[PDB]
RNA sequence: UAUAUGUCAGCGUGU
């Protein structure tokens, strides 16, 4: 089902795309898994810990 | 071979939209296309001057973490909306615009008072919403020209007369560009086959022209390389 | 001219204060220690380098010695004062001096996660790759060709 | 600069009295107003003391001999001044 | 909102008292960043009643963990509402869905 | 300062490890500019530096690369590898042909090549092969050409299309004078801004030109490329 | 360095 949903859009079914290095502009030798992940910010702030 | 390098020239500029734009550099020698594209992309994404909103002042508002009677959006939400406003300033380098609105409706960027030098790229950019007939909003917006991302915390360091209660600081993102991409393709010049053509696609906020941005990036790169030209 | 003036200047964070701070930390070791000090290697002396931000930057290779991961772990730093304490930190408790575990003599500085993967990927052979079978004058030519 | 003290350790041979000797030399430089036996490459007192210990110019015996010589010359000078 | 969820966000958001849930159906007579006035339908009107429900959202109230508790309206003026429909989004809520 | 004002290096330090080895330190630089400058210079020097290098060579009595000759300690492949490292400076024309003939016992240095006015050898003591038999002789025709960057022999053999004349073994051409270039970006502090970039460039060349001259040539090439859009 | 006035419980976080 995930692969079908990926195919519905213009995205590869493998889930990995080709990425280029920002600093050097050279394409990475292997495909890298990119996507969207739900990330949370925990209540452990560095400025409150110094 | 020693002096056979072909100087790239700005051939065609394609403005597919108000923000999206495409520029073409041709001809380019083998290998130079990638170098030039990477350098231009890295320079444009970081060191492009532009105008942004710095300080705001509303008559009935004392601090960001407050509410105004008759507006749907919070004061913090209003500041966040103003942060994304796109405005171009010609010569003043610092402008104070005034906005006044009343009645039920969406208060957008088109309601800002007309100034000769300034120009609003997106008049339909919504700022807030008034949900009461007697609700009235009056606002003063400070627009400054700068470079890069300067958070308000660093600007707090200035201590001349402090700030009156009611002047809200807004983080400034002076960069007009938001997306830069480049690609090298085969170029046809006379009967030479080993030539490249560079296509640069730029998505910005509409406050800068692609040709001006390319010229500025090239000037910055040349100024930086002038140190290596005379190594001493 | 007085202690009060120096206090005011360091509170105002003048430009000369940063140069003075750079001068005083040139070769003054600092003791980094983790909260659970199970064994000897739980506290080690390091040369400080001024950085921005708000988090202490730790060498990866010593993490296995500290049993520390960057998941939210915290570390404490102490400043030796007398010349004797600084010399003990430099000669006895320095990170470079601690290379073998006192428990069994095994080394404590080993690549763990990314160095090993990078070296493994770099030192590998494909039976049919780009530029196979050619002869190179040396490692410099190989680096030039790869780049 | 200094990254390791292994050569200084082998020059002294114990690694425990080496700290004491280096501390004595550093106190002599910092407080006694002495002069380094090695070029001063803007290094700290402890690093300079370790560096000059490394090439064998400073040890316990040498420091004791120099202290004895300074004491004898100061005693001779004060005796001449008294007389 | 979580792009990938489990479908239990709505239940968690509604059951907790963070969000403002309409007690009776009607239309949004007056909307504001700090208060909402809903004109209830005649079916749910009690006899001898004015017929308006007033919800006063909490704006930037300190929580037990020194965090910010803020309620933002999620309805527009004149938009019809029903019983059990969320009128304002509490902290970490997006249109009635939990958003951590 | 100004929106159009950028920081420029002022701590340019040059360390000469060897006659062909150099290390250049530039500080301070704007954040992220060190990577751009280093990558651009590295790419230009590695791929787009004009220079003269050996293209192909023919040796009497040798037909292919998998051949052997009597009296030479070094193999044909090792002879080609040694010829690859030879650095030749030509100021006369694009393509030159030199002849190397020798006989006897001992090494065959680059000083034994026939003298030509335009062709200059920066390392006359460069070793090509060793002759072990006094009756054995070595006679080869080296061809040097002017080009840019590195051209592997595979591309040349795929684009020769001259029916592969016998005895003319192809050898990789290293036109670019640079033998190795690396660049590091470190943290540098000005006043209170500790996030500035400092660029360290370590370069070894083949001896034809100084590494500083190579840096100057690369910068000049980039400036000439960019001059069209400079205003 | 001596500054304005810190002690016990309960709860929680990381190894
Ligand atoms: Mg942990």
């Amino acid at each position: 089902e995930i692969k079908e949903l990926l195919k519905l859009g213009d995205l590869p079914t493998s889930g990995q795309i080709r990425l280029y290095d920002g600093r050097t502009g050279e394409q990475f030798e292997r495909p890298v898994t990119v996507g969207y992940m739900y990330m949370l910010k925990l209540n452990h702030l560095v400025d409150d810990k110094m | 071979s020693v002096t056979e390098f072909l100087k790239p020239r700005l051939v065609d500029i394609e403005q597919v939209s108000s923000t999206h734009a495409k520029v073409t550099l041709e001809p380019l020698e083998r290998g130079f296309g990638h170098t030039l594209g990477n350098a231009l992309r890295r320079i444009l994404l970081s060191s492009m001057p532009g105008c942004a909103v710095t300080e705001v002042e509303i008559d009935g508002v004392l601090h960001e973490y407050s509410t105004k009677e008759g507006v749907q959006e919070d004061i913090l939400e209003i500041l966040l909306n103003l942060k994304g406003l796109a405005v171009r300033v010609q010569g003043k380098d610092e402008v104070i615009l005034t906005l006044n609105k009343s009645g039920i409706g969406p208060v957008t960027a088109a309601d800002i008072t007309h100034d000769g030098d300034v120009e609003i790229v997106k008049p339909q950019h919504v700022i807030c919403h008034l949900t009461d007939e007697n609700a009235s909003i009056s606002m003063r917006i400070k627009v400054q020209r700068g470079r890069g991302y300067v958070p308000a915390s660093t600007r707090i360091h200035s201590e001349e007369d402090e700030r009156p209660i009611g002047r809200l600081l807004v983080d400034a993102c002076y960069s007009p560009v938001e997306r830069i991409a480049y690609n090298v393709e085969a170029a046809r010049v006379e009967q030479r086959t080993d030539l490249d053509k560079l296509v640069i696609e730029m998505e910005t906020n509409g406050t800068i022209d692609p040709e001006e941005a390319i010229r500025r990036a090239a000037t910055i790169l040349a100024e930086q390389l002038e140190a290596f030209v005379d190594l001493r | 001219t007085t202690i009060k003036a120096a206090k005011k200047m360091v509170e105002r964070e003048e430009a000369v204060v940063w140069d003075i701070l750079d001068e005083v930390i040139r070769e003054h070791p600092v003791l980094l220690n983790r909260a659970p000090t199970l064994h000897r290697l739980g506290i080690q002396a390091f040369e400080p380098v001024l950085i921005e931000g708000k988090a202490i930057q730790l060498h990866p290779l010593v993490c296995a010695a500290y049993n520390a991961d960057f998941d939210g772990d915290q570390m404490a730093v102490h400043v030796p004062l007398t010349l004797e304490a600084q010399l003990e930190a430099r000669a006895l408790m320095m990170s470079t001096n601690n290379i073998l575990s006192p428990a069994n003599g095994e080394p404590i500085i080993v690549p763990s996660q990314d160095v090993v993967l990078g070296l493994y990927y770099m030192t590998r052979d494909c039976v049919n790759a780009k530029g196979e079978g050619m002869v190179l004058t040396g490692p410099k030519e190989a680096e030039r060709l790869y780049r | 600069a200094r990254v390791t003290v292994q050569d200084a350790v082998e020059k002294i041979g114990n690694r425990f009295d080496l700290v004491l000797v280096a501390a004595r030399r550093a106190r002599q430089m910092q407080v006694g107003g002495k002069d380094p036996l090695v070029p001063e490459e803007n290094d700290k007192t402890t690093v300079i003391a370790l560096r000059e210990i490394e090439e064998g110019l400073i040890n316990n015996q040498i420091l004791d001999v120099r202290e004895r010589q300074e004491q004898q010359e100061q005693e001779a000078a004060e005796l001449q001044a008294v007389t | 909102k979580p792009l990938v969820g489990t479908g239990m966000e709505r239940a968690v958001a509604v059951d907790s008292g963070v969000t403002a849930v309409a007690k009776r159906g009607g239309v949004v007579q007056y909307v504001d960043a700090s208060r909402i006035v809903i004109k209830v339908n005649e079916d749910e009107m009690y006899p001898g009643e004015a017929g308006i429900d007033i919800y006063n959202l909490t704006k930037y109230t300190r929580s037990n963990q020194n965090t910010c508790i803020n309620q933002m309206p999620c309805v527009s003026l004149g938009e019809p509402v029903e019983r059990g429909d969320v009128l304002a989004d509490g902290p970490s809520t997006d249109l009635g869905e939990l958003a951590l």
